[PDB]
């Protein structure tokens, strides 16, 4: 048993990170690549494998940007709506250099 | 990035592992009791030989 031991007391996810894994309710059926149901998602990882995600804004860029990595001019058309959707997430897009 | 299935079995807080566990373990404890056969007498778990 590996997810249903996530929100244990000796784990080091944050209690927010906790508290939103008891409170989201996922799907027992197959779920589509870049598709989210009942709060849970799946996208592409970095290397194109697929990964099951919840349903947040970090897994909204991720899959906005599996959207679009894989032509230079798809990121440039784009480029704005990328800015904020990484301004969401923890790992947020450098200032212009 | 937890899995899709097991997620709805996360129903509360800061439950340590050790009970999480032996709940898992005696579901089937009293899943197999419930068939009236009693245990025997065992020196240890792992039983090799
Ligand atoms: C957050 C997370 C990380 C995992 N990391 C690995 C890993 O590094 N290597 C591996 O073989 N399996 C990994 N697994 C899969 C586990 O070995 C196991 O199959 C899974 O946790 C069972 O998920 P379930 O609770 O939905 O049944 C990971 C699973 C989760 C949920």
């Amino acid at each position: 048993v590996g997810t249903a031991a996530m929100a244990t007391k000796e784990s080091t996810t944050s209690p927010s990170v906790k508290r939103m894994l008891v409170d989201t309710q996922g799907t027992d059926q197959w779920i589509s690549a870049g598709k989210a149901q009942g709060g849970m998602a799946s996208s592409r990882s970095q290397l194109g494998a697929d990964i099951h995600e919840i349903d947040n804004s970090a897994s909204r860029c991720g899959r906005l940007l599996d959207e679009v990595a894989g032509d230079a001019e798809a990121v440039a058309e784009r480029r704005d709506e990328i800015i904020a959707a990484m301004a969401k997430t923890a790992k947020p897009y450098f200032g212009d250099v | 990035i937890p899995g899709t299935a097991s997620v709805a079995g996360i129903t509360r807080m800061d439950e340590p592992v050790g009970e999480l566990l032996d709940r898992f373990e005696q579901a089937a404890i009293d899943e197999v009791l419930g068939a009236g056969v009693e245990p025997k007498d065992v020196a240890s778990r792992r039983l090799g030989r």
